């Protein structure tokens, strides 16, 4: 029952990609609102779209750490 | 190249005229007689045509189905007769006595007649 | 209409509202079997037939687990030996 | 070969004036008449058991 | 995103202007109220008609339009047919451009179109020549019988067996959204 | 009246995030007529010298009969063109 | 005004009736011929003979002891190789005879093989349900050995 | 006759009416198996949408249940004073992040059960 | 067979690359929808179309990763 | 027999990283569009050509993966 | 036993980095064309040189691959 922590802690690496994603996604937000203050929503939803992409996949990879973690 | 493509185009068209016949044939066999008759239609217009017609309205997600409920905001004098007045005015508040004892009868038939469950004796 | 929240519903319903009619046949079906087995059980039995059971293959040769019979071969005085 | 269904075949149905509403909005009448019976039933019935 | 702009001046300018007429020469050719039917101008009428004449005994609408010539070819024997069988039913005469709401309320997508009606839905029946084969006497002798189909099953049962159907809770809202001001529901 | 009018846009247009277009293969006139130029044309001359009507009478769907005569009318003209063509558009090289 | 007079209640459930199914047959006619014939005749028909299968009939997973004792399964298609756990649904006067045919595809078998479930040998003149509800209730896995001992 | 002309070019073979009776090129039993096959694929979305539904929902739960327990276990660990000053910071910015991950939630939750019908 | 969820591991370890585009992109939009406003309808739509592509990648890094799992 | 496996995962993480170069390739033509709009075709076009070249080195990388699994 | 076959993969894992290498110049292109359309035709050439060159890398790589597949 070693290979299954080995494989879910190797599986938990897109973790880390991800935050890189989501780092560049919230900087591209705080940039936008120096650039325009006028426009803080409509900004703010295409924020929320890329960041809820970007949530799916950590579910996924997490969701995958535990199967491979039990099975 | 020429006579080659030349040619493929004549038996695309042939095929076509295939396609074509087979076209009459299924429909005048078969769905002229299995047609349905129109009075079973579904019975609205498309909301497009409808704006192209200048018939289209989207509002009242509510509506209210008497008359006398229609023209309460125009009549201005009375808004509700004399009776549905009095009626009305037994209703100023929600009654917590009603509420507690529908409440209690509730509670009372279903947790003593559709929530039983075993219990051990020693 | 719709929306992701309402996955889990649309999911039950797509693959449970079609199974109703499935449901219904089988209630019919049962009740059709469970009146056929009472019929026979009115017209008369040499060994009696459980109801509620799944199976009933007891005879003059055969016990109600589908086994032959024992001290079956001769005949007794008090008729059936069940 | 051209177009073989209309538009309504594709298209929703208007959003506030729909089938469905208009249906039940029809057979209100009914459904008033059945379950206040029913209840002035359940009513009477209650009343008779309790005053005595 | 789906839009169409509102109108023009031209749109709602009148649809059926008066054009010149000719001397008595040019009508020498070769081929060369009306006391039995009722000219509908107006959707007041049309629907006083539909909704008591067609329920106290049917009625057969013919909608034209100016720009057909079958209108005009089949207007005539349209004539004799009213002056036969008028004592059975009522006729009337509708051109779709003066008044439209009776035409989206027929479900007329062609002209000419012969529509017998009885109840309002109880018994409609539409005859037209989508296609381009019949002929006028067609047209007629199938509006014969469906006005003889629809009094014999109202003879039938007792007076029964027509009871309106889906305009008893729709109220032709679906085909027409204005008829919710006739209910009187709100619009706000 | 603007939301409902956004809303049926999102729910019946085609778009690059459609709900409602999805396992298109047979069309309705509408969208049909909107993706094919070149049959709204025709479908709407034939219908036109056919019977002598306006544009506002135009049917959802054509019968059979005009689609029918139509291919025909089409194989007679791309018949002589091509011939024509063939013998002397490449004669000229 | 509800009601007309000389009209019953049933007749005007006829005529419901009626309404309802000929707008059904103008909406199925006037639909794509793509998808109306597999959404209302092979989903609703595969569903219903599945659940009818389950609901009604009772299955069980075999098993075998040995690769040896496999069958051949080369020729028949959509199935090249015998597989263990294989869900099996059988009619209530199924014997252990009938069973072991089933499995073997009418072929010779191997020879003296039995049946058994939870350690415990069937009879070969034996109804399958009946052995299961005396020696393994409610856990119907079999398993075919041979017998030679 | 108006259509004679053009319904005397209608007439077709026996073979021809014949396969206009099957529908070879209107039944297409291709494209009804493409249906299916992605009309079959297409319930991934619907696992997507619930997997997402259940992280928002319990995103909450977690930051009021396993930081709790981590918390915990610090409380019972420590014993002195400095610590514990220090401490009382990391709860009250638990308390803080803890209302975060509700206002989150939600969003999204409002995003997720919003219909337009 | 542990080696398979080894190998699913390391097939899940792809979501770190692809995250990261993903946040890339849509900080490119929010940079766009902060600098040229009025035309969002292009902007979205080359996201959109960005992932369509970006999405199918990642679905495969799934798929394959599932099927060295069981086979 | 894991072994081929390893390398089939190892195949999917180099088609993530192509994803990622993919992403950038969409980001830095959204910002080229906002700069830019009237342009927006000729770019467009160029986008085209280097997902399809990216595309083929997905595929490629794919397809010897398959390979892996089996051979 | 399957040395060759990780051998492979880690080739693919340099070819997913060269396509990284390509996101890079076409980004390039189509910001230096957003910037200056009247010489995009020279930028154009530029940019299709780097990617020939980029493409021979990794044509190499894919031929070396092969060689240690085939030992
Ligand atoms: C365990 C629950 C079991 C059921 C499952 C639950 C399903 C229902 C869920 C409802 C949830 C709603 C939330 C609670 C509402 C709160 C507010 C409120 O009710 O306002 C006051 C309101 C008082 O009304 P009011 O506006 O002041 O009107 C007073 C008038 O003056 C009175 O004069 P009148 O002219 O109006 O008429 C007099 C009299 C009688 O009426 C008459 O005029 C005479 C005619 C009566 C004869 C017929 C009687 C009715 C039918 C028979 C009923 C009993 C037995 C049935 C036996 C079957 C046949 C034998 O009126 C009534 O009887 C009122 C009818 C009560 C029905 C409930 C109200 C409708 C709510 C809709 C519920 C949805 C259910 C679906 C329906 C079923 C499917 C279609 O309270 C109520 O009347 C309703 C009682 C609420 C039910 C209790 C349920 C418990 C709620 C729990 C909440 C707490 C949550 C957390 C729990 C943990 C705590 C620690
Ligand atoms: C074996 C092979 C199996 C394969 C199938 C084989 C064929 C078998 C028969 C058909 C089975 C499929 C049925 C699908 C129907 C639903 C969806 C559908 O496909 O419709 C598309 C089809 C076309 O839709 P469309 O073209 O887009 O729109 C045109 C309109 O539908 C055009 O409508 P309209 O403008 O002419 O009229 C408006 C229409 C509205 O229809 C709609 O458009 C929407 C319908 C809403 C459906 C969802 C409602 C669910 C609501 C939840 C229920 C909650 C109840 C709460 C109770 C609490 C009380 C305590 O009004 C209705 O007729 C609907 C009545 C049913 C709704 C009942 C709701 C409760 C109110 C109760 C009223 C009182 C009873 C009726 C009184 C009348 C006098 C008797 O729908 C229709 O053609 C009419 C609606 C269908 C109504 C049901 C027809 C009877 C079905 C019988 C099912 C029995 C199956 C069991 C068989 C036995 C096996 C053992
Ligand atoms: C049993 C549990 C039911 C609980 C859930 C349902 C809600 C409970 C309330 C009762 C439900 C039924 C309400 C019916 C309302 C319609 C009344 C009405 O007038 O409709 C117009 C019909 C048609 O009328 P008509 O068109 O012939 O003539 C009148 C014409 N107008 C309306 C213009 C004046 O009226 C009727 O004739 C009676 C219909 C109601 C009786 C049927 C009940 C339907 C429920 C069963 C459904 C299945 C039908 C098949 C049954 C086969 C039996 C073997
Ligand atoms: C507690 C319970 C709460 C839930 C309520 C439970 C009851 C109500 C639940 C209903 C929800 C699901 C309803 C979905 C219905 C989907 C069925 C459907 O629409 O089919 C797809 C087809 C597909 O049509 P389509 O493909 O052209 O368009 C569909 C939609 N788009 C355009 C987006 C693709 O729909 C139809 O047109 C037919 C529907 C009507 C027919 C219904 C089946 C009965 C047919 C009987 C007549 C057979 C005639 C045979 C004659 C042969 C000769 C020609
Ligand atoms: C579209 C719908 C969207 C839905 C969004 C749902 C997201 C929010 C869900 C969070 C629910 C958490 C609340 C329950 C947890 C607390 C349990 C509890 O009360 O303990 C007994 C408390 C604590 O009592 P105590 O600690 O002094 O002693 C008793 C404690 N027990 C019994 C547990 C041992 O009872 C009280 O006295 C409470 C009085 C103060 C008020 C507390 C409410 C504020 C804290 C929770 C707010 C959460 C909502 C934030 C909303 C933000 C949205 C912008
Ligand atoms: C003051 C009078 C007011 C009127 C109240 C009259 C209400 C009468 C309704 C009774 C209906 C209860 O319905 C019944 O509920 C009980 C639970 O308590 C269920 O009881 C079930 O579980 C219990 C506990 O395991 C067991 O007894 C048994 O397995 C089974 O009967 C029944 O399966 C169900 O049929
Ligand atoms: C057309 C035929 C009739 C159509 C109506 C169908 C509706 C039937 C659903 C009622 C619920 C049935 O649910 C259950 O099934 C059958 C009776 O049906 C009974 O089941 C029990 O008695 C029946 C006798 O008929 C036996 O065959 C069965 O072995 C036993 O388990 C249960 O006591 C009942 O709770
Ligand atoms: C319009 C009316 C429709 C009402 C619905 C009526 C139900 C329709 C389906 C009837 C199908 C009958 O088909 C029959 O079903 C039963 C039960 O599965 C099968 O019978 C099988 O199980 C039963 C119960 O143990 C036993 O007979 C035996 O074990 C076995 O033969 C028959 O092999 C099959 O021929």
């Amino acid at each position: 029952a070693g290979v299954a922590s080995l494989s879910a802690a190797i599986a938990l690496m897109s973790v880390g990609g991800v935050a890189q994603g989501i780092g560049s996604l919230f900087a591209a937000l705080v940039s936008g609102t120096a650039r325009n203050p006028s426009i803080k929503e409509d900004l703010f939803t295409y924020t929320l779209i890329g960041m809820g992409f970007l949530e799916f996949l950590g579910i996924i990879c997490v969701l995958m750490s535990a199967v491979l973690l039990y099975s | 190249i020429q006579h080659w493509n030349k040619s493929y185009e004549k038996q695309v068209y042939s095929e076509s005229v295939a396609l074509n016949r087979t076209f009459q044939a299924r429909n005048q066999l078969v769905l002229d007689r299995l047609k349905p008759s129109g009075a079973y239609r579904l019975p609205a217009v498309d909301y497009k045509r409808q704006l192209s017609r200048g018939t289209l309205v989207e509002g009242a997600d509510f509506y209210l189905p008497t008359a006398q409920e229609q023209q309460r905001l125009a009549r201005h004098f009375e808004p509700y007769s004399e009776q549905e007045q009095e009626e009305r005015r037994k209703f100023r508040f929600q009654s917590i006595s009603v509420y507690l004892a529908v409440a209690l009868g509730a509670s009372f038939v279903h947790d003593y007649f559709y929530q039983r469950r075993p219990v051990a004796w020693c | 209409s719709t929306s992701p929240g309402l996955a889990f519903a649309n999911l039950t319903l797509l693959l449970d509202v079609p199974q109703l009619p499935a449901i219904w046949a089988v209630n019919a079906w049962r009740e059709l079997n469970g009146l056929f087995t009472e019929m026979k059980t009115l017209a008369g039995t040499s060994d009696l037939l459980y109801p509620s059971n799944r199976y009933n293959p007891q005879n003059e040769k055969t016990n109600r687990m589908g086994r032959p019979r024992k001290y079956n071969h001769g005949e007794w005085m008090f008729g059936n030996s069940y | 070969f051209g177009p073989t269904l209309p538009d309504h075949a594709y298209y929703g149905e208007h959003a506030t004036y729909n089938y469905f509403v208009l249906f039940i909005r029809g057979m209100r009448p009914y459904l008033e008449k059945i379950f206040g019976d029913c209840a002035s039933t359940i009513k009477n019935a209650a009343v008779a058991v309790y005053r005595p | 995103s789906f839009a169409i702009p509102p109108a023009n001046a031209a749109a709602l300018a009148d649809p059926l202007p008066a054009t010149p007429t000719p001397p008595p020469v040019f009508e020498a050719v070769s081929s060369a109220a009306l006391k039995n039917v009722e000219e509908v101008s107006t959707m007041e009428r049309y629907e006083a008609a539909v909704y008591e004449e067609s329920f106290k005994k049917p009625i057969v609408c013919l909608f034209f339009a100016r720009f057909s010539l079958q209108s005009k070819v089949l207007l005539q024997p349209f004539l004799d047919f009213a002056a036969s069988a008028s004592n059975n039913a009522t006729f009337f005469l509708i051109d779709c451009d003066r008044v439209p709401r009776a035409a989206y309320h027929a479900r007329v997508e062609n002209v000419p179109s012969l529509v017998v009606m009885k109840g309002d839905d109880a018994f409609r029946q539409t005859i037209t020549d989508s296609v381009g084969v019949k002929t006028a006497g067609d047209l007629i002798q199938e509006a014969r019988s469906a006005l003889d189909q629809v009094l014999r099953l109202d003879q039938q049962e007792g007076g029964t067996k027509l009871q309106p159907g889906v305009s008893s809770y729709t109220h032709h809202i679906g085909v027409d959204n204005l008829n919710v001001y006739r209910k009187g529901w709100p619009v706000a | 009246k603007q939301a409902w009018h956004s809303r049926m846009g999102k729910f019946n247009d085609r778009s690059d995030t459609p709900m409602l277009y999805a396992y298109m293969n047979e069309l309705p006139s509408w969208e049909y007529y909107d993706l094919h130029r070149s049959a709204f044309l025709e479908h709407m001359t034939y219908f036109l010298v056919r019977t002598g009507g306006d544009f506002r009478f135009f049917p959802e769907m054509p019968p059979w009969q005009w689609l029918a005569h139509m291919e025909n009318l089409r194989f007679k003209l791309l018949s002589v063109a091509q011939s024509r063509r063939s013998q002397l558009q490449l004669a000229n090289l | 005004p509800l009601g007309v007079k000389g009209r019953s209640v049933f007749a005007g459930m006829r005529s419901f009736i009626g309404q309802r199914l000929g707008r059904l047959y103008d909406s199925f006619y006037y639909s794509q011929s793509s998808t109306k014939y597999v959404m209302v005749f092979l989903f609703p028909a595969g569903i219903f003979y599945t659940r009818f299968r389950a609901d009604t009939k009772l299955g069980y997973h075999v098993f075998i002891n040995e690769e040896k004792l496999y069958p051949d399964y080369s020729q028949n298609y959509f199935d090249t190789k015998w597989t263990n756990g294989r869900k099996v649904y059988l009619d209530d006067e199924t014997t252990v005879e009938q069973l072991k045919a089933q499995i073997y595809g009418g072929k010779a078998a191997p020879e003296n093989v039995k049946v058994a479930c939870r350690g415990r040998v069937f009879e070969d003149a034996d109804n399958v349900a009946m052995a299961v509800r005396a020696f393994c209730k409610r856990d119907p896995r079999l398993l075919l050995f041979q017998d030679n001992l | 006759r108006p259509g004679q002309g053009s319904n005397a070019q209608f007439q077709t073979s026996l073979a021809d009416k014949t396969r206009g009776l099957l529908g070879v090129g209107f039944l297409r039993p291709t494209k009804m198996a493409s249906f299916a096959a992605t009309f079959l694929l297409n319930f991934r979305f619907y696992f997507m949408y619930m997997a997402r539904t259940t992280f928002q929902a319990v995103r909450p739960l977690l930051a009021f249940s396993v930081f709790g327990e981590v918390m915990k276990l610090v409380l019972a660990t420590m014993s002195s004073g400095l610590f514990s000053f220090l401490f009382s910071f990391v709860l009250a910015f638990e308390v803080f992040y803890f209302f975060l991950q509700c206002y989150i939630s939600y969003t999204f939750l409002t995003m997720f059960f919003t219909v337009l019908f």
